[PDB]
């Protein structure tokens, strides 16, 4: 038997006989044992359900033509503790072996996958320990670390030489290709054959290129101590990792802590100090996901095939829309009109492009004009948590170019450049503007183009460009005087102008009135919620079970399942209108215009007919239906008419409600 | 496959009646299955969507072997067939099926009683475009016909998706029924040939499969410019490429006799002027009584 082909066992693998972990892993027999154990873990691991998680993951990976297999660290730790320890201590060689064993499990399912992607990368999802850029020390060198920060700066994607080939200047012999480290340059000093002190011209008949990118990771403002300067690190993103993190975002970086010799560093400091970097292994978008940190996986909004089947099963239910509405902010007692609007905005409409000449917005904007203590900021926070991409801004905390896009001079290239804003960051998402009425006029006026054209136009310092802002806006405002005056028209209760008001699809007026029954019910619900949330009131499985039991009381649908459902519906569902009552909608629009002719009333234009259609599309989308039904159109008509009626005065509200009773 | 040599491989598999029937490409599951099949064949998605001429030559040469080893897994073993391919010096090669598809597309979309006469005059005019396409000097007409065929197949696929998602195909014991009333492309289906194309698409999909007893299908469309129907009876088809004694025997189209008998007995001003006796024109109001009598006749 060839000794190089013999293998040890797991308990013998635990016992280390080398001077270092890397030397132990690199040994032939140990490497074979590790590869065999990793393959066994990938093939045989089962979850609580009992199905192979990684088999389905590999199937999905092959279906989408991707080159990254996500492996949860906890699964490996429970299944194989020693392998998890090796991965934590020696990420490099362990990751190499893991990558090899993954293209043999992918190839197991798709035999000819090598013709699509040559190699497959393994990405670690949930490293148990999280560090700050301040906490990094020398003891973390050459070991896997998990850090969080802000992407301050970014480079363009460059092709980097995977393998470097050298040829002697003198002799002319061409040395074999050598592995290019991501961190620092590879050079040949001593020639095997020539033995020449002289340098080698670097030449190669054929070279394989690799995607390369570098970012400047900075401590997030939230985590840095107040009033202290942030610390930063340089993160290197290799192939398949490029462009995943965009400047200004908050991310969690899983990578290898590496050091290298820097001459200028030494020169400047006067001590033998080594530069440090991070080799990114995995990136998780933490932006707007502070309250979602309790979940697992690189993306909490992604779904599996079984979850898709569950989504279909849920959608087939008749009362899906009612459950979805009831599940919006379960801790808020009532306001079933502010929950319906929020759900409609979250799901959104279908943008349309007629013959390539006419562009129609497909997003829904909502405005909350109400009393001081009617749970508006909490609703905005919930929307931020649930939405896939959300941005939160305050009244005076937002500038006219902090929203939209701004122009700066690039520190490196000394040239004018373009930066994104709130709107940009909220592309295909939601922008939340609390304290809308306290906004500066200038600031307010900025969003006019963005809210309808879904685009940002910039003409500054020789920069002539148009961006994409396909973001919905939900805003909370306080009526003039600090309290709504139901006697006066809507226009006199707020300082907003006709265009901005017209740009809002749904208006939700919130009134605080003293009523014995309403006060009793609201107080009872608030007290019950406060008692429910008291901190005092397997171990992980037990915690999840008790959390699920607590959630079941107030929400018919799990919150995480709800977020996944919303993301799936937005991504994969585009309803269309083919059968609909033209006369009904036309008459509703005409009646709305006739009733809105009154001075000081809520503005009505074609925008609101389009908003009726958009809300019908959104209601159809809530059921994962490919076609808008008559019921959805009726519901949208009822919503719009109810909002319009509620926006009126006390004196004429009864007459308006009696007149419009047919549609509602 | 639909126009393999003048479109992409992905489009060829996507817009084929047989592939859609055997995979149900009208929903997300079918698309996922097709993507999985393409991934196991070793063809990248970007490569598959590349046009036929510029597709990587290695994959094009290996296509025969790749199909030989992978199509059986997904039940598409019938895609393998022998056809006639004609080539001219330094020109592209076109198969007989693609030529027929181009000719039919030119015939279909090439470009009260008065409107009917004008429509039939337009069809007579399209006949001459189809005739001209048969010449070797007029190749631009053939390319235009190929493009129109692609567009028409796309439209028919959309209409079929709409029909199947809405579950518009009512099932009666004697026969199936499907009526179009508020589609997006109702105008295209005034031509009998386009209606027959849609009927064949629907017959192969979810009916030839599913192990359901063969039943003749009724397909009807509506045009608002004249306020009348175009009813077309369609004979059932056995599973494709399944040699059997019962498959050897043919299935006759009995709808002409039943339609004639109903028209003679009833009073609805029906038109049986078309050469294909199974295709008739029915007034808007009379379709419900006509279908009642058809169900009660039992001669289908
Ligand atoms: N309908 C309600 N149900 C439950 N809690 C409520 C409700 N209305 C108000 N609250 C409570 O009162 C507080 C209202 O503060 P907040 O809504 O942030 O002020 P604003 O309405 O000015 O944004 C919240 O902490 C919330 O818990
Ligand atoms: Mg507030
Ligand atoms: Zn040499």
């Amino acid at each position: 038997i060839d000794p190089l082909r013999e293998e040890l066992t797991l308990e013998s693998l635990s016992n280390v006989k080398a001077n270092s972990y890397s030397e132990w892993i690199t040994q032939p027999n140990v490497s074979r044992t590790i590869a065999r154990e990793l393959k066994s873990f990938l093939l045989e691991y089962t979850d609580e359900t009992g199905r192979s998680v990684y088999g389905a993951r590999i199937r999905t990976l092959g279906e989408m033509n991707s080159e990254s297999l996500e492996v949860n660290y906890r699964h490996l730790a429970e299944s194989k503790a020693i392998l998890a320890l090796f991965l934590a201590k020696c990420p490099e060689e362990m990751l190499k072996i893991f990558d090899l064993v993954a293209m043999e499990a992918t190839e197991l399912h798709y035999p000819d996958y090598a013709r699509i992607h040559s190699e497959i990368h393994v990405r670690i999802s949930d490293f148990p320990t999280i560090y700050s850029l301040r906490e990094l020390r020398e003891s973390n060198l050459s070991s896997l670390v998990r850090v969080t920060g802000v992407v301050t700066r970014r480079t363009g994607v460059f092709p980097q030489l995977k393998y470097v080939k050298f040829n002697c200047l003198k002799c002319g012999s061409i040395l074999g290709p050598f592995f290019q480290d991501s961190n620092e340059e590879i050079r040949i000093s001593f020639c095997t054959n020539c033995k020449s002190k002289g340098p080698f011209r670097v030449n190669g008949e054929k070279t394989v290129y690799r995607n390369y990118q570098r970012v400047t990771l900075q401590e997030a403002p939230g985590t840095v101590p107040p009033g202290r300067l942030p610390r930063h690190r340089e993160v290197i993103l290799l192939a398949d990792l490029v462009d995943v993190s965009k400047p200004g975002e908050e991310v969690e970086v899983t990578g290898i802590y590496k050091n290298n010799y820097d001459g200028n560093l030494n020169a400047k400091n006067g001590f033998p100090v080594f530069a440090t970097i991070i080799e990114a292994n995995s990136i998780k978008r933490r932006e707007g996901n502070t309250a979602n940190e309790g979940e697992e996986g690189l993306d909490v909004f992604s779904w599996t095939e079984e979850e898709e089947r569950e989504f279909r099963k849920i959608s087939r239910d008749r009362g899906i829309i009612d459950k979805i509405i009831s599940s919006m902010a379960p801790s808020i007692y009532g306001h079933r009109d502010i929950k319906t609007a929020v759900a409609c905005s979250l799901f959104g409409g279908v943008p349309k492009n007629v013959n390539g000449k006419h562009s129609i917005r497909g997003d829904i904007n909502v405005l909350l004009l109400g009393d001081p203590g009617t749970a508006k900021s909490q609703i905005l926070k919930y929307v931020e948590k649930t939405a896939h991409r959300a941005v939160f801004a305050t009244g005076q905390g937002a500038s006219a170019v902090g929203l939209t896009a701004s122009v700066r001079k690039d520190p490196i290239t000394k040239e004018w450049t373009l930066e994104g804003g709130a709107l940009v960051l909220a592309d295909k998402g939601v922008c939340l503007i609390d304290e809308f009425d306290k906004m500066n006029d200038q600031d307010r006026t900025s969003i006019h183009e963005a809210m309808e054209q879904q685009s940002i136009s910039i003409s500054k310092a020789g920069i002539v460009t148009t961006l994409q802002a396909r973001c919905s806006i939900i805003a909370a405002a306080n009526p003039n005087g600090g309290r709504y005056n139901s006697t006066l028209p809507l226009a006199q209760n707020v300082s907003l102008t006709e265009p901005i008001l017209s740009r809002f699809d749904i208006l939700c007026v919130v009134r605080d009135l003293v009523d014995e029954e309403a006060d009793e019910r609201l107080a009872t619900f608030v007290v019950d919620s406060h008692v429910r949330s008291h901190p005092e009131n397997n171990a992980r499985q037990r915690r999840l079970q008790r959390q699920r039991k607590k959630e079941e009381e107030i929400s018919p649908i799990p919150q995480e399942l709800l977020m996944k459902y919303i993301h799936y519906a937005r991504t994969k569902i585009y309803p269309k209108l083919h059968q609909m009552d033209m006369d009904k909608v036309s008459r509703v629009y005409a009646d709305l215009r006739r009733e809105s002719i009154s001075t000081g009333s809520f503005p009505i234009t074609v925008r609101h007919l389009e908003s009726i259609l958009r809300i019908a599309e959104s209601f159809a989308k809530m059921r994962l239906s490919e076609f808008v039904s008559s019921y959805d159109l009726d519901r949208a008509i009822k919503v719009v008419v109810d909002s319009f009626v509620d926006a009126q005065k006390v004196s004429v509200r009864r007459q308006l409600r009696r007149s419009f009773a047919i549609y509602t | 496959l639909f126009l393999l040599r003048h479109s992409s491989l992905y489009d060829s598999f996507y817009y084929s009646n047989y592939v859609n029937a055997k995979l149900s490409l009208w929903n997300e599951n079918g698309k996922k299955r097709l993507h999985k099949m393409f991934a196991r064949m070793g063809i990248p998605l970007s490569t598959a969507q590349e046009t036929w001429l510029y597709m990587d030559h290695s994959i094009k040469r290996e296509l025969g072997i790749i199909f030989d080893k992978n199509l059986d897994r997904y039940g598409l073993q019938d895609i393998i067939r022998d056809g006639f391919v004609r080539t001219l010096g330094y020109r592209g090669s076109i198969s007989a099926s693609e030529f027929v598809e181009a000719l039919t597309a030119l015939l279909e979309v090439g470009n009260s009683a008065q409107k009917l006469t004008n429509l039939r005059k337009r069809w007579v005019s399209n006949f001459w475009l189809s005739w001209d396409a048969l010449d070797d000097r007029k190749v631009e007409l053939l390319n235009r016909g190929i493009q129109l065929a692609q567009d028409l197949q796309r439209a028919i696929f959309n209409t079929g998706v709409a029909i199947l998602e809405k579950k518009l195909i009512k099932h009666l014991r004697i026969y199936r029924l499907c009526v179009l009333q508020d589609g997006p492309d109702l105008d295209l289906y005034r031509n009998p040939l386009t209606l027959l194309r849609l009927g064949n698409w629907l017959i192969e999909c979810c009916a030839e499969s599913e192990d359901k007893q063969l039943l003749p299908m009724v397909l009807a469309s509506i045009d608002e410019n004249t306020d009348t129907y175009l009813v077309a009876g369609l004979t059932p088809r056995y599973p494709r490429g399944l040699d059997t004694i019962h498959t050897k025997k043919p299935i006759l189209n009995n709808f002409s006799m039943a339609f004639q008998q109903i028209t003679a007995e009833t009073d609805a001003k029906v038109r049986i002027d078309n050469f294909e006796s199974s295709i008739i024109e029915i007034r808007r109001e009379d379709l419900s009584p006509f279908l009642e009598k058809l169900t009660l006749s039992g001669l289908l």
